[PDB]
């Protein structure tokens, strides 16, 4: 198993811990939409600034003529 | 002088072995963070 | 203000509803249409009942632009001209018909293409963007309000077929 992780899958070139002296995946979809999705797995973190930042700036945000008549 | 072209004159030189521990260190702080992210955000191109 | 108003409504009684077709092709011409149109709606006021009624209020509202217009002498005067010519075809006892043909050219004009016409086919030549209507088009597609004003001045047509058929 890898020297420095610990774990006993992967090979001791394959360890994503920095080398030393001494976890969700999206699911295989295949629509042509789906694997080239710019917003996948979105929570809302954007759009939640987005709307922080909205109410800030509002927060500090907050007749006849004679002829006519 | 008129202002037509501007090269870049200046060669890259780098030492080898320290070029390669720079890119093995950026190699594996990105496979950490594609690991770290949930939804990672590829921009949109041409961004302009 | 309400001083302004009564000296207003007592030249309004002293000024005529006369229109001299020497006189078209300028300030009193436009308050004689402005004042025949008063006329015309003082007679259908006289009369509400037989008609529809639920045209008046809203031919009131879209009429008090163009009679805004008139009281302010800001019309434009080549627009203004064939209004005239209209309302005098309207003010002739007998042929109600020339009033309708001269509103029609009121409302269309004389333009070769009234609303654009663009892409017409598959195969694009350069002559193809002269004939769109963003240039020259009807003073029926000039504005969204101009449409509403000028449909009006038709509905006071059909009005006054009506009462010279009648009364
Ligand atoms: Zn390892």
């Amino acid at each position: 198993f890898c020297r420095n992780c610990g774990e006993a899958g992967h090979k001791e070139k394959d360890c994503m811990e920095k080398p030393r002296k001494m976890v969700l995946v999206r699911a295989t979809d295949d629509d042509w939409d789906s694997r080239k999705d710019r917003w996948y797995g979105y929570s809302g973190k954007e759009y939640n600034e987005l709307i922080s930042k909205w109410e800030r700036d509002k927060r500090n945000k907050i007749d006849e003529e004679i002829e006519l008549m | 002088t008129s202002g037509a072209i501007t090269f870049v004159n200046e060669t890259p030189r780098v030492i080898e072995p320290v070029y390669t521990a720079q890119w093995s260190a950026t190699w594996i702080a990105m496979r950490r963070e594609k690991r770290d992210r949930t939804h990672f955000k590829r921009m949109r191109f041409p961004p302009f | 203000r309400p001083e302004r108003i009564q000296e207003a409504i007592a030249q309004d009684k002293t000024i005529s509803v006369i229109i001299d077709p020497s006189q078209i092709g300028k300030p009193l011409l436009s308050m004689k249409c402005n004042l025949y149109i008063h006329e015309i709606l003082s007679r259908w006021k006289a009369s509400l009942e037989a008609y529809h009624p639920e045209l008046f209020l809203d031919t009131k509202k879209a009429l008090f632009p163009l009679l805004l217009q008139l009281r302010r002498n800001q019309l434009a005067p080549d627009l203004l001209i064939s209004l005239a010519t209209v309302l005098y075809h309207l003010q002739q006892p007998k042929e109600i018909n020339l009033a309708v043909q001269s509103y029609m050219k009121l409302s269309i004009g004389n333009v070769a293409w009234p609303i654009g016409v663009t892409s017409v086919g598959i195969h694009a030549r350069s002559a193809h963007s002269k004939i769109q209507g963003g240039r020259n088009a009807a003073n029926i597609m000039i504005d969204e309000r101009t449409r509403l004003w000028i449909t009006s001045i038709k509905r006071l047509i059909t009005f006054e077929e009506w009462y010279t058929s009648n009364h």
